[PDB]
């Protein structure tokens, strides 16, 4: 695996995501930016799509790094079709990957 | 024609032929084809040869030195030309197993060799106390006697540049796993591969991404082709410092 | 090593830098003040330039001195050339040294 | 009897703990060609288990120093290679191939909790690490036929043993 | 079973305080496979969890299960089925090995590089008292 990001907290319009393990080091530069898009799901069929709002990567001596990502859910994908929704609840924990190109295209397309 | 009037013509005839990128033709194929054109031209007897086997001679993985592109723009530009061609860097350097094979011969001073080791270890290692994934480069030196090589290793240890070679004691068989731990050890600055027999055994023990950076003057080795290699020929060993 | 500074936290537009050693005091007076330019990199080729916004050198009884520097990334240096619009992610920890005269000159000359 | 022979030798020269104080303990064992490798290994493991304190609760740790003599380098290096594969981490002042004797590796390994004991190759490195250790040093000799010569300023015990296996329960 | 429980209780330390746990390795010989699997099935019923290197049905012998089960606090001991599984486990173990042999009539052949101790007992009931 290249990225192990995962939802640790759920708010009505806010998502807290922890990157437990980062291997590629290229995903963080482009696909984990300030306004990047994330896919939040436990399966490849139905997912929560969210835009990042904030992040923080803290390192100290003994403990592991704390890569916390702050995102806000914006919609919902069902078998490649995007449904825009302000509030759709994903029960944490949920496995997080960066959104693919066709998923971000689907945000502005299927509406 | 003029010098500039033939630069933008030689590149495209091999650019579409091999279907590669810009650095893989201007810096990798143009440079190698210049000397092999010059080598048959500077020969005393055989001047004209057939170019049937010329296209496969220039496709070797080695980037050859070019003397005519050294006296033209100086050493401050040719090394700067090679530095952004195959020594591409990013803001974040990933924890990869980087191998630096440098050619050491008897005319090369130990102090000149010592200075490039300090340059390679500084750029290509993050031994930070707060890293969860520390990395250190692997160093291989060849073409020199063991007595001259052991003098370099002894001086590096007295200057607090702690390394590992897979030989923690006298009479030890070569253990790959000390070099793998020294990759992940923050207190071990780099790894010293003694020879080729200890080289190829270390490749089999590494599962993470592996990069090989070879810098030589005349003698180059057979790295396995699946690994990403950078083989750069230079005049003196001191030119290696400005590329890495 | 005269200076041993290191990024310990990364925000979208803020870096916290911990000065571990500070062997040479003159670096702190004229190169670690507010508004000074810092070079944030793991190598000598590609770097992140930052402006010092705030600092604090706390000292106590038995623990070591805590010198923290808050800096905001302002751009990117790619082997000589400065690139304005600093939003590229520098994964912590990163070795921090004061910026050279050429790097500060390149901030305004290259743009 | 043999139990009485071991009991006398356990108390005449060797002490049970020597107050468990961090001291430069030197154990000189006479390795012969007739002595098999594994009975040396049991002696080394019993010396290391009894004569070191590498727990994390302590603040003043110590490890024993091991020296062997009377054997060739062929089976000496075989014993050192066998000990390293069993995670009995040692040092002998040769951190890399083609190294001079660096006695300060023996100094840091004495206080290192990750280095279980210190190996010493032969006499010349034994006298070189003697002048590098400043703290109190004691030498324990366990020999069958050849006894080494120790400097007279060090506290030394010399213990004759019938074979090599009875060294294990003495320490 | 009384001998196995005494070996597991005395010669293993799986307390949560330690960070260097260890479990014994158990090998049996001279009996059929029917009462070997009967003994293994009954020990697993009383939550004396062991591994023999066969994590699933139809598995090739995996010594790495015995590598992990030696240091696992939830795995009480290790089982070895017969001679061939014993020899390949020895090559997989890198740490110091000791062979403790208890027999009545027939004694197994052990490699000479290992520390071996041989006990000849009158019957199997004495083995629980000696260990």
């Amino acid at each position: 695996n290249d990225i192990n990001a995962e939802v640790v907290s759920v708010s009505p319009n806010k998502l807290k995501i922890s990157v437990d393990d980062l291997e590629e080091f290229k995903i963080a530069e482009e696909k984990l930016g300030v306004g990047s898009y994330l896919r939040v799901s436990d399966n490849q069929d139905v997912a929560l799509l969210a835009i990042i709002d904030n992040f923080s990567i803290e390192v100290k001596e003994s403990q592991k790094q704390k890569y916390m990502i702050e995102a806000s859910p914006i919609g919902l994908v069902k078998n490649g079709k995007f449904y825009r929704g302000g509030d759709s609840l994903a029960l944490p924990p949920k496995k997080v990957e960066p959104a693919k190109l066709d998923e971000i295209i689907s945000i502005y397309s299927d509406s | 024609k003029s010098f500039d009037d033939q630069k933008k013509e030689t590149i495209q005839i091999i650019k579409n032929h091999f279907q590669c990128e810009d650095y893989e033709a201007e810096h990798y194929l143009y440079s190698n084809a210049f000397r092999k054109t010059y080598d048959i031209s500077c020969n005393k007897k055989d001047r004209r040869i057939k170019k049937s086997d010329f296209v496969e001679s220039i496709n070797k993985s080695k980037v050859l030195f070019n003397i005519w592109f050294y006296q033209y723009e100086g050493r401050k530009e040719y090394l700067r030309k090679l530095k952004e061609s195959f020594i591409r860097r990013s803001v974040n350097t990933s924890p990869y197993a980087r191998f630096f094979i440098l050619e050491f011969q008897d005319k090369t001073d130990i102090k000149t060799v010592k200075d490039c080791i300090y340059k390679i270890q500084s750029n290509w290692s993050n031994l930070s106390k707060r890293t969860d994934r520390p990395y250190s480069p692997f160093l291989l030196f060849h073409g020199t006697s063991d007595a001259n090589l052991y003098e370099l290793k002894n001086q590096l240890f007295n200057e607090d540049l702690i390394f590992t070679d897979g030989y923690p004691f006298k009479g030890s068989v070569f253990t790959p796993k000390m070099l793998i731990e020294g990759f992940s050890n923050k207190e071990i600055h780099f790894q010293f591969i003694n020879d080729i027999d200890d080289f190829n055994e270390t490749l089999n023990s590494i599962n993470i991404r592996k990069e090989v950076y070879q810098f030589y003057t005349e003698n180059c080795l057979d790295i396995p082709s699946q690994l990403p290699q950078v083989n750069i020929q230079v005049k003196d060993f001191a030119d290696i410092k400005e590329i890495v």
